[PDB]
């Protein structure tokens, strides 16, 4: 499996995309209750200030923490392999095998 | 090849004396059809989303 830092930073990265779909969806919250505004009811004009307050906050903070991501991708460098060993652990297999076909009381 | 083009010429005519009429009902219909537009815009983006 990957190293933990990759796994933080995808799932960073997920919140980010479900945030932007939050922020699109809200988006159409506001623009569906717009039109009811403009339609001359005024019981939902209490909830029109919350959620364009709560719009921009999710526009804002969402953008802040993909420019946090970017920076780290910043200071993040700096920081077939594995053929090298791999011929070597066939071989331990391998020899293994001929353990188990070396032993008749292992082989149940 | 219908006709020698000379067919467009300057002309003048005044303007029509302005009222109360027309213009009140010219620019609250235009909200109309602006509110309309609204309209269709909201439902144009719901579709969207």
């Amino acid at each position: 499996m990957q190293p933990p830092y990759i796994q933080e930073r995808l799932k960073s990265l997920n919140d980010i995309e479900t945030q932007l779909c939050s922020m699109l969806q809200e988006a159409s919250q506001v623009t569906f209750i717009f039109g009811e505004l403009k339609r001359g009811n005024e019981s939902v004009k209490p909830q029109f200030e919350n959620h364009v307050k709560q719009f921009y906050e999710r526009l804002d903070k969402s953008t802040t923490q993909l420019r946090k991501e970017i920076q780290l991708l910043d200071e993040n460098v700096g920081t077939n392999k594995k053929a090298l060993g791999q011929d070597t652990e066939k071989m331990e297999e391998q020899l293994d095998l001929l353990s188990a076909i070396l032993d008749p009381s292992k082989s149940k | 090849k219908v006709v020698k083009p000379s067919s467009l010429n300057s002309d003048k005519i005044p303007y029509v004396a302005p009222t109360k009429k027309e213009y009140i009902e010219l620019d609250i219909l235009n909200k109309g059809w602006k509110l309309q537009s609204l309209n269709e815009s909201k439902d144009l983006l719901r579709a969207s989303f």
